[PDB]
């Protein structure tokens, strides 16, 4: 308990920085909750750091490739490939924006088609699952309400029954 | 686990044991008490005739 | 207190905190509220989450630039493949053939020039592959008049190809649009990216709703058995203490 | 299981569905009948003594 | 305050319940159609899963 | 502290309706289970909703059928293109042997 306590205090000091640690009730339960939270935060912070560093690397690599392709196209097709008509540019932007929206690896149909299908399938699947859960919540709520009514009716009937028994006991 | 613990604390007597006790008691009343009362009813009718 | 719990449960969805915990421990609840801003919705530190969002934005910008070029590159490759297939089927016009040969040669020279130019640093001393310089490849380009002609024709062909690709994207997402005229299809294409983003946003909202409903269901499943047990306890009392004992004695007397 | 236990105990204690029954209905009916017959016997006795 | 909460709470609760129940009575008559639609929905979901 | 005449009448009606009046404790328990959020009265999936669902699923079915057909076209087209690309590989392979 003494080790978990040390970890929590160190973790709280790290989170609150230069601000005095607020006084809180130190009991077995508050310590367990704080401990789970500290473990969770530490594990997530580690994961997020690794993801952030990787994204920086990927940003550099994508930039390098973009330059490469731009240079390749300029040398091969001339500067004129960048002088598309207003509508041409609009079409290009829409393809680009659609691909970014679906987080695709490339602009090929082999990537676009499965992505659109997955998006549509996931949306329907989740909507059905939400309907089913809503029915279950309503059903359980009804069961719970009936049970609560029953509980109150039983309390009343039991009190009446106890009074009646006492009255009869006096008669006996 | 909380619900199971609550069931064990509240289980003296076991619901099945209690239903059995209730059913036995019901049978005892029909076999012994109800006929006794019928006999007494009949006896009262005879006493009326004696009157 | 109920508000504090809702707030903490929404932000710290992992914490199993009951109302009894916050009632017995008021100062602890204050600590959790203060911790909530410091902890992101996912349990990570707020600073690190901010850094992550910034780094994601940067990546998206770079990716947008790369994709622009990538779309053109792929279209050109697809165009070349289509023209090649038509050339083998004997259906290509002499002008198309010249265009195809000229464009293929321009791209190839460019690709190979780059293979040679390891953008490396002039080292005045670096041995080229096969001893070839960029100039050796430029000599294999078609005549300058044909290169300019190919580049002018490519612009019109590229716009047509971009249009065809957009229509295909649209036709797959909204197959009902195939029965519509080119003008209406072009209007719908201009909204396609936004429609797809909306659908993605809808999915995210429905997932959040799902998580909320799930949390409520779990609460109800926790309360319901206890209520049943209280009812059972009352009935047991009526059966054991009143019917088998109190009333049975009364009936006997 | 809890729901089944509750339903079984309740059915037993509430045979006519609306009222908690502590006495066996068959027995309750006999007590009433016996009380009525004793009241008649007491009248006849009083009448004869009078 | 206590009495007001009780009164409002019960009203609220049963209102919510009744609202839930009243919706149901109309529903019994529509049950055969509901079964048919549910059967149709299951059949369509199965077809959609195959596609 | 004020209960309008309407709510009082409604509550009296509730008392008269023979429905058990839930005590404060019971109300607290049940109301907890109540998300403020307007969870729209589960409009009990009005036959209409099921009908709407059947319509929605039929629309989805039609959509999947159209998309499957399109995919089959794209697949046939790609298969043909892949065979022809193999022929190109063979032609380019001959040209490469000429250069050697």
């Amino acid at each position: 308990m003494d080790e978990k306590s040390t970890k929590i205090i160190m973790w709280l000091k790290k989170m609150f920085g230069d601000k005095p640690l607020p006084p809180y009730e130190v009991n077995t339960r508050t310590m367990e909750i704080l401990y789970q939270l500290a473990e969770w935060n530490e594990a997530r912070d580690k994961d997020l750091s690794l993801v952030t560093e990787d994204l920086k690397l990927k940003s550099a690599e994508v930039k390098a490739e973009a330059k490469y392709l731009q240079d390749l196209l300029t040398e091969g097709l001339g500067p004129s490939y960048t002088n598309l008509s207003r509508m041409g540019n609009n079409y290009l932007n829409q393809i680009v924006d659609s691909c970014l929206a679906l987080e695709l690896k490339n602009s090929s149909l082999s990537s676009y088609i499965p992505a659109v299908n997955d998006l549509s399938s996931e949306l329907v699947a989740i909507e059905l699952n939400n309907q089913e859960m809503e029915a279950e919540l309503t059903s359980l709520r009804k069961k719970l309400t009936e049970a609560l009514v029953l509980e109150k009716s039983l309390e009343r009937d039991l009190k009446k029954a106890e009074e009646q028994c006492n009255f009869e006991k006096a008669k006996v | 686990s909380k619900t199971q613990r609550a069931l064990q604390k509240n289980t003296n007597p076991d619901t099945d044991a209690l239903l059995k006790s209730l059913s036995d008691h019901y049978s005892l009343e029909l076999d012994e008490m109800v006929p006794k009362m019928q006999r007494l009813i009949q006896q009262c009718e005879k006493h009326q005739e004696y009157g | 207190m109920a508000q504090t719990l809702q707030y903490v449960s929404s932000r710290l969805s992992m914490l199993q905190i009951d109302e009894e915990d916050l009632e017995r421990n008021a100062q602890f609840g204050k600590v959790l509220i203060e911790l909530c801003p410091l902890l992101g919705p996912n349990g990570g530190s707020a600073n690190l989450n901010r850094e992550l969002e910034e780094t994601r934005r940067e990546l998206l910008l770079q990716r947008k630039m790369w994709m622009r070029s990538e779309v053109i590159y792929q279209l050109v490759q697809e165009m070349l493949l289509d023209l090649q297939v038509r050339k083998l089927e004997g259906s290509l016009t002499e002008e198309e053939r010249k265009f195809q040969d000229g464009l293929q040669q321009c791209m190839l020279v460019s690709e190979c020039s780059r293979l040679l130019t390891a953008d490396s640093v002039p080292p005045s001393d670096s041995t080229s592959i096969l001893g070839l310089d960029k100039q050796d490849l430029l000599d294999l380009l078609p005549p300058n008049m044909l290169v300019l002609w190919v580049r002018d024709r490519l612009q019109k062909q590229l716009e047509e190809a971009l249009k065809k690709k957009c229509f295909t994207f649209l036709s797959f997402h909204q197959p009902e649009t195939d029965e519509e005229g080119d003008v209406l299809r072009a209007a719908k294409v201009l909204r396609l990216a936004s429609t797809l983003e909306d659908e993605k946003r809808r999915l995210q909202n429905e997932q959040e709703k799902h998580q909320e409903m799930r949390a409520l269901l779990e609460k109800q499943q926790e309360i319901y058995p206890h209520v049943l047990l209280r009812c059972l306890s009352l009935l047991r009392q009526a059966a054991s203490e009143l019917r088998l004992r109190a009333q049975s004695d009364i009936d006997r007397i | 299981k809890l729901d089944s236990h509750l339903k079984e105990l309740r059915d037993f204690m509430y045979p006519e569905g609306n009222t908690l029954m502590l006495t066996t209905p068959e027995l309750s009916g006999e007590f009433h009948q016996l009380g009525s017959q004793l009241e008649k016997l007491n009248h006849i006795t009083v009448e004869i003594l009078g | 305050h206590r009495t007001v909460r009780k009164i409002e709470g019960n009203l609220l609760w049963y209102q919510q319940l009744q609202h839930t129940e009243a919706q149901r009575t109309a529903e019994e008559e529509q049950q055969q159609r509901r079964k048919q639609l549910c059967k149709e929905i299951l059949e369509l979901r199965a077809e959609l899963h195959h596609l | 502290n004020v209960v309008p005449d309407e709510k009082l009448q409604a509550f009296n009606t509730l008392k008269e309706s023979g429905k058990p009046v839930l005590d404060e404790k019971a109300l607290d328990e049940v109301l907890k289970t109540f998300s403020i959020s307007k969870v729209p009265a589960i409009e009990e999936v009005a036959i209409e909703k099921l009908e709407e669902e059947v319509k929605a699923l039929q629309k989805q079915k039609n959509l999947h059928i159209r998309r499957r057909n399109k995919l089959q076209m794209v697949e046939s087209g790609n298969r043909q293109m892949c065979l022809k690309s193999k022929d190109k590989e063979e032609e380019t392979g001959r040209a490469f042997q000429e250069v050697l």
